[PDB]
């Protein structure tokens, strides 16, 4: 039951050194496990940039290196450029087959740090009829494009029926995302206060309403 | 130039069947291992299973032999993947993708990847979408007003989403779908200035192609 573990996202400027890691939850990545670098950037567009822990894949440039760092495979590149602000998947190979990591997001600063605007809305009237309540939180205007969604209904968190998309493009180049929490209208009407909390950048907005 | 095009996806029922194929030109794919990696919504990479040049070794992830058959056809220069008894986590982007060896034998990246065919497993009926609504709650003032609508729960894919018929167009916002209770919903907004909303109407149109509908949804005060 392999399982191999990335940074979920990192942050670095044109022109630093950055490295991203790969764990294995075997033990020690090693040469056997042939650590392969995927790139994926917008619409799908995947390419291999290393293969075999330190080869470039023909015609990568040369900015990208790999390695093993301790315990860990490890992607290097050596002057980020902006175009490497992507998402990159490492893969190890365990004798008969592979596993992917789950992605670390690669931001290159293209853009000045943008906070969100988070927009709260409550159950319509015409959506409470139907004995159903649904509160949209709307995200936007951020970058980078990472974000962390939370919601609180009377002090509590919610564990069971929040469901937020991943950060997409907008036509300015920011990122937007929105977030739901989906409620019976029974449940509406027994609590009072409810919040959407958005973090971003370590720093947390939060927009709350009371109910009638 | 080396260069992949997936087909075959699409729309099946749970517990039906399809077969992807993938094209290879630019390469003597009879050369090559070929590999298959697939990406369910908002998640990473899976891996499938790969092929060598003469499929006398298939390597393939243990949960998904039961459902997936991998095979290849080199004077076609197609690889293949038959998906039978498919699932709701069937529901992902399928790729193809090249593996180049390296000199020494002992190398190897996934260097060219195809890009990429849908398919989604539902037994959704098609179901136009509920449209409610988002108005600020009952009210603190700013120059601007956010204001929104709900697209909720439809089948399949995709809406279209205007507001006032197309007129009002920059900061509209229209979000990805989400999937609950095996049906999507999505939600738009479009910020106004807080003199011009409530006097002048705000309104948002949802069009559902698939059911050839199309609705109106007045933004009013809460
Ligand atoms: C992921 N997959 C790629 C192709 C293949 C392979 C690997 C490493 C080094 C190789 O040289 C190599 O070639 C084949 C096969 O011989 C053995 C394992 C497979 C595996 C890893």
């Amino acid at each position: 039951q392999a399982v191999v573990t990335q940074e979920s996202a990192l942050t670095t400027s044109p022109g630093e050194t950055v490295t991203l890691t790969c764990r294995s939850s075997t033990g020690a990545v090693t040469t056997s496990n042939y650590a392969n670098w995927v790139q994926e950037k917008p619409d799908h567009l995947f390419t291999g940039l290393i293969g075999g822990t330190n080869n470039r894949a023909p015609g990568v440039p040369a900015r990208f290196s790999g390695s093993l760092i301790g315990d860990k495979a490890a992607l290097t590149i050596t002057g980020a450029q902006t175009e490497d602000e992507a998402i990159y998947f490492c893969a190890l190979w365990y004798s008969n087959h592979l596993v992917f990591g789950g992605g670390t997001k690669l931001t290159v600063l293209g853009q000045p740090k943008s906070s969100p605007s988070v927009t709260l809305f409550p159950p319509s009237s015409e959506e409470l009829e139907t004995n159903k309540a649904t509160l949209v939180c709307t995200i936007t205007d951020f970058y980078p494009g990472v974000v962390t969604v939370d919601w609180k209904v009377d002090g509590t968190p919610v564990t069971q029926g929040m469901e937020t998309t991943q950060p997409s493009k907008q036509s300015n180049n920011k990122y937007m995302a929105s977030s739901y929490l989906t409620l019976t209208a029974r449940a509406w009407e027994r609590h009072s206060s409810y919040s959407c909390q958005v973090t971003h950048e370590g720093h947390t907005v939060e927009k709350s309403l009371s109910r009638e | 130039e080396v260069k992949f095009l997936e087909s075959g996806g699409g729309l099946v029922q749970p517990g039906g069947s399809l077969k992807l194929s993938c094209a290879a030109s630019g390469f003597d794919f009879s050369r090559y291992w070929m590999s298959w990696v697939r990406q369910a919504p908002g998640k990473g990479l899976e891996w499938i299973g790969e092929i060598n040049p003469d499929s006398r070794t298939i390597y393939c992830t243990p949960s998904l032999k039961d459902r997936f058959i991998i095979s290849r056809d080199n004077a076609k220069n197609t690889l293949y993947l038959q998906m039978s008894k498919v699932r709701s986590e069937d529901t992902a982007l399928y790729y193809c993708a090249r593996i180049w060896i390296y000199y020494g034998f002992d190398a190897y990246v996934m260097d060219y990847w195809g890009p990429g065919t849908s398919v989604t497993v539902s037994s959704a009926k098609t179901t136009p979408p509920s449209v409610y609504p988002l108005a600020p709650g009952s009210a603190q003032t700013n120059s601007m007003v956010t204001l929104g609508c709900l697209v909720k729960g439809y089948f399949p894919e995709p809406v279209t989403v205007t507001w006032n018929s197309g007129s009002l167009s920059s900061g509209v916002h229209t979000f990805p779908a989400v999937l609950q209770s095996d049906l999507y919903t999505l939600s738009s907004s479009v910020t106004v200035p807080s003199s011009v909303w409530p006097s002048e109407t705000v309104t948002c149109n949802v069009a559902h192609p698939a059911s050839s509908t199309k609705v109106d949804k007045k933004i009013v005060p809460r």
